[PDB]
This record gives structure tokens, C-alpha cells and sequence, in this order.
């Protein structure tokens, strides 16, 4: 709803710095020994 | 300036010709992607060796 | 001003719409089944209504 | 249980449509063979020397 919570307390939009992460499978072409 | 009514009857008469009789069309789009291509035809399964 | 070895001059009849069926390497009803026009034809083709 | 004489005849009536008439297809197929070619034009035909 509209309504933000009571215990909501306001504070600075922290971050930090991903390091090698977001790695998935982008096909289903197998491979070996190689740097597709 | 040329965006009159665009969606237009077709005209399927008994004394037309044959070119514009009705023709119900099939169109089976078939194809080869990189996943895994589960989908065949009636083949027997054979042994291996 | 040419010279040929034979002339076969095939003599039939058929409908308007399927005018368009005879032809070199075309398909058709009457194309498939009754008189199919070969790809390498090099004659002429005279049709009169 | 569609097994049908597939021999039908043409209707050429006076009733039909344009698509539907009777036309007169004559297809003379011309080609040049290794035998000597006797089908030629209105060419004035030259000795030899």
C-alpha cells in the first residue's frame, strides 16, 4: 500500500563492487578444452 | 493520405476462378536450435555400439 | 537463323487458371500428373484461347 | 472411402468464367543434338568453298 512502514529507518543507499559474479550458461553448445 | 480502413474481406465466390477459391494453408515451422531437440518422428530406438 | 536436331510440338488444351502451372519446372495439378513441363526446356511455349 | 477415378473431364461450357475456358497450348521443344540438325528457319542456304 501507500503506507511506509514505522520501523523502516531511513538510511543512505549502501553498495559494494561484485567481484566476478553474473556467470551463466549463455548456450547449450558443448565444448572442451577451449576458451568460447 | 493513404490510412484508409486497411482490414479487407477476402472474396471466396462459386464462379470465381481457381486462383481465388479458398485454400487452407498448413505452414509447419520446424527448426534445428542449440538446445536440446527432444521433438522427433516415429523411429524406432536401435541398439549401440 | 538456327538449326535444331527435332521439334516435338506438344498440342493440348487447358483452362486459364491453369496457365500458369505449365511451365518449365513448375507444379501443379495438371503439372505433376498429366504433362510436366521439364526444367531444361528450351523451346517455345504458343498457347491460344 | 476416397478412392475416386481421378480421370474427370474438362467443363468447357458457355457459362464458365474466364479462368475456365478452353485454350489451344502448343509447346515445340527445339534443341540442338549431335545429329545433323534438319529443323531450321527461312535461311538462304550457301555453297561451300
Amino acid at each position: 500500500q501507500c503506507v511506509n512502514l514505522t520501523t523502516r529507518t531511513q538510511l543512505p543507499p549502501a553498495y559494494t563492487n561484485s567481484f566476478t559474479r553474473g556467470v551463466y550458461y549463455p548456450d547449450k553448445v558443448f565444448r572442451s578444452s577451449v576458451l568460447h | 493520405f493513404n490510412c484508409y480502413f486497411p482490414l479487407q474481406s477476402y472474396g471466396f465466390q462459386p464462379t470465381n476462378g481457381v486462383g481465388y477459391q479458398p485454400y487452407r494453408v498448413v505452414v509447419l515451422s520446424f527448426e534445428l536450435l542449440h538446445a536440446p531437440a527432444t521433438v522427433c518422428g516415429p523411429k524406432k530406438s536401435t541398439n549401440l555400439v | 537463323d538456327l538449326c535444331f536436331t527435332n521439334v516435338y510440338a506438344d498440342s493440348f488444351v487447358i483452362r486459364g487458371d491453369e496457365v500458369r502451372q505449365i511451365a518449365p519446372g513448375q507444379t501443379g495439378k495438371i503439372a505433376d500428373y498429366n504433362y510436366k513441363l521439364p526444367d531444361d526446356f528450351t523451346g517455345c511455349v504458343i498457347a491460344w484461347n
